[PDB]
RNA sequence: GGACAUGGGUUAGUCGAUCCUAAGAGAUAGGGAAGCUCCGUAUGAAAGGCACGAUUUUUCGUGCCUAUCGAAAGGGAAUCCGGUUAAUAUUCCGGAACCAGAAGGUGGAAUCAACACGGCAACGUAAAUGAAGUUGGAGACGUCGGCGGGAGCCCUGGGAAGAGUUCUCUUUUCUUUUUAACAAACCACACCCUGAAAUCGGUUUAUCCGGAGCUAGGGUAUGGUGUUUGGAAGAGUUCAGCGGCUGAAUCCGGUGCGCUCUCGACGGCCCUUGAAAAUCCAACGGAAGUUG
């Protein structure tokens, strides 16, 4: 479930918020 | 059917351009036209730039960049062959006055 | 005015909110005209088939003002 | 790069070298209906299967992508595309990866090819 | 024989105009895809910017940092140059081959690049670093 | 009755004025003149700006470079159709667009190979940072002559609706057969590529063109007052009924030393060579610069 989870990121550009993840 | 001006101007001028048209509800009408747009000259040669289009002066703020310009240097300034006479001028001067340079420092 | 040569499109443009009316035309070759008023552009797509006319019709969206002739 | 098309006929996938894989809906769009950018390399080859609802992309990084694209007839229902599993362990020679995908007519079997001389029939 | 591999010219048609290129190898022959006398290339597309006594190290290269193209071009859209340009690192690395392979032709674009950035850093070929003012 | 009396009537982001400059007017600096006032218009004027900085002796330093008025025929941002009143319409009404300015928002595009790719090329693509400075273009241009293209008009062969004529003749005489701005797609003298041309060829109505690359072949650009569709047939028009409503039709083509306008490519003429400016765009330059 984690991979799919991690690994939804379709046509989205500026709404894909992986900063986030990416940071905190 | 004759027609009137649009417009209180009469006397025909460059700028009391018309144009007839046929309406919907057949009435045969004129149609006040602009002058025609104008392809921009070159800047070394003077002949018409290939690759642009014919506006007006206020009419060109509409386009995008590309299609006003021509993919190259001095693109939408200078015609390919200019540009081209431009590059080689510049590479066979400056080596003209290396070469002068050399028998020079001697 | 715009054409729309997709009935998806027009679906699409119909859920954005700019859609303010839709009206259907049928004309006298049976061919069916969705126009849909926007903000900006009356935009109409010409739908020949019967079958996808008033599928498209259902799928138009129910809050959308659709109208006659 | 390559193009596959839907049995239905309705939609298309657009393979590119610019690591993007194009899905259009013949009657959504001129314009792609999603853009997918998850390759690191130049995307090769994509593959639709001519009965299950699964298509693939093989590039040249070595990675196939599996996706499954569900199509209905409907014109509320949107196509829906969604990544199933990302196929690893492929060879990368002279630069060169993934260089063709094929789906098997009857179940959801991939043969891909790789650069190395190797083909691969995941099941 | 003055269109070598390994001599510096310069591109005075299309949009890599004024750049100036070096000889990657020479198909005076021509082919099938391009029946004339072409030849491969690699040239600099944006050259570095000058650099100065001051600045940091963080500065000084980010400016010296250099952006490649390559290219097939006409021998009538090349003007040749004395000046030669050579390594071992940009011999045979590039053919019809690779530009039908894009992956390759990125590959390439990237080895021509950092083979730049130790020519430049190194301070060889100053001149052909060096944009031409036209 | 344009007379007399009483009321009513002119609706604009898009049409003009306003904006710009022309010839020319006209302050200011100055100098004349007893003065009224005259001359003068970047001149014998200290005629204004813009940018950088831990804040500099918490008393500022360091750099870099011209009024106004004057055009309802000149230049110039952007509107069309149908309808409507007793009298107003590109202004109102219905429908359909367009321009400029402003802010952030959504979707996409570039970017850790900072500022995109393709095409041999002409150059193309939905994007694709570019300060100061400099430069280029457009605006922006005579007159005459034929040639070619388009549009409207004129003309014309059938079809369909009514109408005139009908002693006789006339498959006919007439009328109606309409499609705007705007939006999208489409569309070949200049230029490019290969190739090297004399037994010289190509070619216009008009003899120009070619080893400074002809002919030929293949490309690129320019692109509507063109075609196809949207607008848009629901409109307008024509006819048949009904008591506002209901039925139909509004079709398919030709032609040209034709007319008006316009466009294109040319030719002639000058001891005549036939505006400016506001505005607008581009280039060169390279300042700045997992998130951003």
């Amino acid at each position: 479930e984690e991979k799919e989870a991690k690994e939804l990121s379709k046509m989205m550009m500026s709404n894909k918020q992986r900063k986030l993840y990416s940071k905190l | 059917q004759r027609v009137t001006y649009r417009r209180r101007l009469a006397y025909n001028t460059r700028s009391n351009r018309t144009r007839i048209i046929k309406t919907p509800g057949n009435n045969i009408r004129y149609l006040h036209i602009k002058k025609l747009g104008t392809i921009p000259r070159c800047g070394d040669t003077g002949v018409p730039l290939q690759g642009i289009p014919a506006l007006r002066p206020r009419e060109f703020a509409r386009l995008s960049h590309n299609k006003k310009t021509v993919q190259r240097a001095y693109g939408g300034c200078l015609s390919a062959n200019a540009v081209k006479d431009r590059i080689v001028r510049a590479f066979l001067i400056e080596e003209q006055k290396i070469v002068k340079q050399k028998l020079k420092q001697l | 005015p715009r054409q729309i040569s997709d009935i998806k499109q027009f679906l699409e443009i119909a859920r954005r909110k700019d859609a303010t009316s839709a009206r259907i035309k049928k004309n006298t070759n049976k061919d069916v005209k969705f126009k849909l008023r926007c903000s900006k552009y009356l935009y109409t797509l010409v739908v020949a088939d019967a079958k996808k006319a008033e599928k498209l019709r259902q799928s138009l969206p129910p809050d959308l003002t659709v109208t006659e002739v | 790069s390559s193009l596959s098309v839907h049995s239905s006929g309705d939609h298309v996938i657009i393979g590119s070298y610019d690591k993007r894989l194009c899905w259009f809906d013949l009657d959504f769009s001129s314009k792609p209906y999603k853009n997918l950018r998850y390759h690191s390399r130049a995307l090769r080859d994509v593959s639709y299967h001519p009965s299950l609802p699964l298509f693939c992309s093989g590039s040249d990084d070595g990675d196939v992508q599996v996706f499954h694209g569900r199509v209905y007839s409907d014109l509320l229902a949107n196509p829906l595309i969604v990544p199933l599993k990302i196929l690893r362990n492929h060879k990368v020679v002279d630069n060169v990866g993934v260089l063709s995908t094929c789906w098997h007519p009857k179940e959801a079997w991939l043969f891909s090819a790789g650069a190395g001389g190797e083909i691969r029939m995941w099941t | 024989k003055i269109l070598k591999p390994g001599k510096v010219a310069l591109i005075t048609r299309g949009r890599f105009a004024g750049k100036k290129v070096v000889i990657l190898q020479a198909i005076d022959q021509g082919s099938k895809s391009h029946p004339f006398g072409h030849a491969v290339v690699a040239g600099v597309e944006r050259y570095p910017l000058k650099v100065t006594k001051s600045m940091g190290a963080k500065r000084i290269a980010r400016r010296s940092r250099v952006k490649p193209f390559i290219k097939v071009v006409n021998y009538n859209h090349l003007m040749p140059t004395r000046y030669a340009l050579e390594l071992d690192n940009l011999k045979g690395l590039i053919t019809a081959d690779t530009f039908k392979e894009p992956t390759q032709r990125s590959a390439a674009r990237k080895t021509v690049k950092k083979t730049f950035e130790e020519k430049y850093q190194s301070g060889k070929s100053a001149w052909f670093f060096t944009p031409l003012r036209f």
